């Protein structure tokens, strides 16, 4: 099902695409996993502990 | 044993650099020293995993200098 | 922000260290990369591409008659540097005199071509009847592999390594400091090489 | 006796000054013998040496003006803290 | 040498073609122009917002559906192109029910506003909305801390994303000369020609330290 939802759009099957480095402009040797992850922020701040 | 050991992200790069492959671009040639290996790798004409016989100069402690030819990898020469 | 420099430190006779003023955030790394690749594979020069040694010359290692092997002779002739005038090709002839020690300053020089280093040995001679060698010079721009045939490094520099350190003025804190290490073979100065690289990049940006 | 007595909470382990804590991150540009430190944290820790150097440099005649110059946070207190 | 060739796929996103470069000149020029087109070009944005009925940025005003922070983010979302001058002041007057777009503001002859399909706020009751804005010039990202009066962050960057790729051009020359294409996606404020023009100007001013 995940492979079908990936193949429905103009997206690769394995979920790994080749991205270039922004510092030197060269290409990496392998393809990395790129995607959107639901990332949140905790309550342990740096001002409370320093 | 020393308590300072290289951790996972640097031994991963060292294991990726030290490995050798069978068929890659730029293998079977002879290089003069380490600087020629660096100049060949930085111009993207030789792969990182290639069986390339290089020549390196190292001294031996008991200090006598010597030169030899070893059949190593490009990453091991770097 | 315009940097004030560049300060250069000559710690060796051929290796230098260029210290630039703290630039803006992000300019230092792209300026270091755009100077590094231009210094590496854009500056033209002269090198040795092929040799013609007298004798059998059936293979690259199947030879005898000297103290060292001919492979070490080829690797020592490959690592030497040579400059010339604006002519394209040049043919040189190297011949020894007897069982001694030959250096780089033994080639029959022409008025058009010059030799950089004089104290640089290639092999040791222990027997009589030393053979003569013929050499050819071709002008290139970067690095060329073999594909009697040898490799050639037409670039005048040997190794270029740049690093971005942390330096800050009393007003702002996020500034990048660029330190470039240049190891020229000796045919040109390191500051002159950086100046010609910046001039080449400035012309390539001013054409567009 | 006990863990919360006057022998384990005040004699072996004592609360000390000239000290603080913070979270730690990773720094790849540092060396082995050096580490990082925040600006306000090092200004709070090295405050007596900053006061002594401000009295020696002549920027403040008394320690009250030196303390007000520290809390004003100009560039000279950053020069003193860096030195 | 021949000059940059301009393709027009979208009125907001253009594409430039540079050819013919030598071997080993496409990647460095592409990465340098990409980084400078990303984080060097100055632009115009809204810095402070002065409303008569809104005291601070956490209160609620009668007649408005959204809060004040939504109006501040929608004012941060829009883009303003100014011809001349380093400062400006724009005021808007909209009362009654209906949506409030970016085209409903009062602009000057030199201050040009995009048509603004994105709405700013939603009005329900018959409450007048007198809001004064201020435009300033700058480059990069400036926070509200380090610069009845409100303060808003500003992102002086008209360029959204820059990509490039190096392709080979079959031309009768001494070697294999490669070309490159650069597709610049902006917000309609800056054009793709003066952007790479001021990028080359920034490169020529940065490379003037040597010699």
């Amino acid at each position: 099902e995940i492979k079908r939802m990936l193949e429905l759009a103009d997206l690769p099957q394995s979920g790994q695409t080749q991205l270039y480095d922004g510092r030197t402009g060269e290409a990496f040797d392998r393809k990395t996993t790129v995607g959107y992850m639901h990332y949140l922020k905790l309550n342990h701040l740096v001002d409370d502990k320093m | 044993e020393p308590i300072i050991v290289p951790s996972q992200d640097v031994v991963l790069g060292l294991y990726y650099m030290s490995r050798a492959l069978e068929n890659k671009k730029g293998e079977g040639m002879v290089f003069a020293n380490t600087s020629e290996v660096k100049r060949a790798y930085d111009n993207r004409v030789v792969e990182l995993h290639a069986k390339v016989k290089v020549r390196i100069t190292q001294v031996d402690v008991d200090r006598t200098s010597g030169t030899s030819i070893v059949d190593t990898t490009v990453g091991r020469a770097l | 922000l315009r940097p004030r420099g560049p300060q250069i430190e000559r710690l060796t006779d051929n290796r230098a260290k260029v210290v630039i003023e703290p630039l803006e955030r992000g300019y230092g790394h792209t300026l270091g990369n755009a100077l590094r690749r231009v210094l590496l594979s854009s500056i033209p020069g002269f090198a040795i591409t092929e040799v013609e040694i007298d004798g059998v010359l059936h293979e690259y290692t199947t030879v005898e008659g000297l103290q060292e092997d001919v492979l070490d002779v080829l690797l020592n002739l490959k690592d030497v540097a040579i400059r010339m005038h604006s002519g394209d090709s040049a043919t040189l002839s190297l011949s020894k005199q007897g069982p001694g020690t030959v250096t780089a300053a033994d080639i029959r020089t022409d008025h058009n071509v010059e030799i950089i280093n004089g104290d640089h040995v290639i092999c040791h001679l222990t027997k009589d009847t030393a053979l003569n060698m013929r050499l050819k010079i071709e002008r290139g721009f970067g690095y060329q592999p073999a594909a009697l045939m040898l490799d050639a490094s037409f670039s005048p520099v040997r190794r270029v390594a740049y690093a971005v350190e942390a330096a800050r003025v009393e007003q702002r804190t996020d500034l990048d400091k660029l330190v470039i290490d240049i190891e020229t073979n000796g045919t040109i100065d390191a500051e002159e090489a950086v100046r010609t690289a910046a001039d080449i990049l400035s012309d390539q940006l001013s054409v567009f | 006796k006990g863990k919360q007595g006057r022998f384990r909470q005040n004699l072996l382990g004592k609360r000390v000054d000239y000290s603080g804590r913070s979270v730690i991150t990773v720094g790849p540009y540092l060396k082995l013998h050096q580490c990082g430190l925040p600006k306000k944290m090092a200004l709070e820790l090295f405050k007596p040496f900053v006061f002594a150097k401000l009295q020696r440099r002549g920027l403040a005649t008394t320690i009250k003006a030196a303390k007000k110059l520290v809390e004003r946070e100009e560039a000279e207190v950053w020069d003193i803290l860096e030195e």
